[PDB]
């Protein structure tokens, strides 16, 4: 993995608390969560970057991300 | 109290899958018939600009980088 | 909160193939990363409430993933 | 060949496009071929694995449940 | 509606025979495929054109289609 | 038959696969 372990656990925890108030997570279940989030974000960036490329650019802009999301189906 | 009308509901669903719509279908001018393809000079002028712009975009950002660094 | 450190991001982006990054990608990536979790756990929970189970196993995530 | 050239124009302007290159026409056909390949293949499997005689709308409609877009 | 019904069917029949030997398909079933295929290509061009303009361009090209697909996942 | 293999105990390899990843 590539995200730091501790600061990821805390985030999952805040959201998890939010829905539902009674809430408990397994140890590997959070591990599985992290490994997904990275895979996804790398998945995402490869797309994002190739919209940077499409624009004949090198630096990626949010506009690139946003496109890559509109085209898949991600809201917002 | 509760009711509808037509009888071809297996199609108006398919269209709903992809988001297709009835609305822009009465203004069908021939534009599409005839003014819709681009001269190969025109395409190549477009990339020319697409290109120029990309680079400028890229650089202004690097400059921004300097400002942000300090 | 958003302790997703900027150089964490760069590691991933670059893993993606990214070669240069606008400064606003950080806030953006953060925003999406949240949303991804926000509704991947939202939908995992539901796979665990519907086994009337105490806590959420990895397995029920993998299930909540496949919907995505 | 596979489809009416001018049709794919009208199809585009509905898409909202105002300009295209000649190269599009072929590319579009290709993209449809494979669309069709994919869905009819999956429509068949719907009719077999329901032991049904041969294909119908709801095989298609079910086969189309593969699309946000 | 917007493709002629005839040559489309010709295209449909063919692809079934191109693998499934003499599988039959109903009428109202192809009127569903076309209605889908149309509606899709439209959907697709919506996106094709987004990349067109993403690139700071106007006239759409294969690069635009193809990318649009590559992002959605498709072959 | 020697035609069944042997493990490593990692399930993550499936998630890597859900999104496509080295």
């Amino acid at each position: 993995l590539l995200i730091r372990k501790l600061p990821f656990q805390r985030l999952v925890r805040e959201i998890a608390q939010d829905f539902k108030t009674d809430l408990r997570f397994q140890s590997s279940a959070v591990m599985a969560l992290q490994e997904a989030s990275e895979a996804y974000l790398v998945g995402l960036f490869e797309d994002t970057n190739l919209c940077a490329i499409h624009a004949k650019r090198v630096t990626i802009m949010p506009k690139d991300i946003q496109l890559a999301r509109r085209i898949r189906g991600e809201r917002a | 109290e509760d009711e509808g009308e037509p009888q071809e509901e297996i199609s108006k669903h398919i269209r709903e899958i992809f988001g297709y719509d009835r609305k822009k279908y009465k203004d069908e001018s021939d534009y599409a018939l005839r003014y819709m393809e681009s001269s190969w000079k025109e395409q190549q002028k477009e990339e020319a600009k697409s290109l120029r712009l990309g680079m400028q975009e890229d650089l202004e950002e690097m400059r921004r980088e300097e400002e942000e660094m300090q | 909160i958003q302790g997703i450190t900027k150089p964490a991001i760069r590691r991933l982006a670059r893993r993606g193939g990214v070669k240069r990054i606008s400064g606003l990608i950080y806030e953006e990536t953060r925003g999406v990363l949240k949303v991804f979790l926000e509704n991947v756990i939202r939908d995992a929970v539901t796979y665990t409430e519907h086994a009337k189970r105490k806590t959420v196993t990895a397995m029920d995530v993998v299930y909540a993933l496949k919907r995505q």
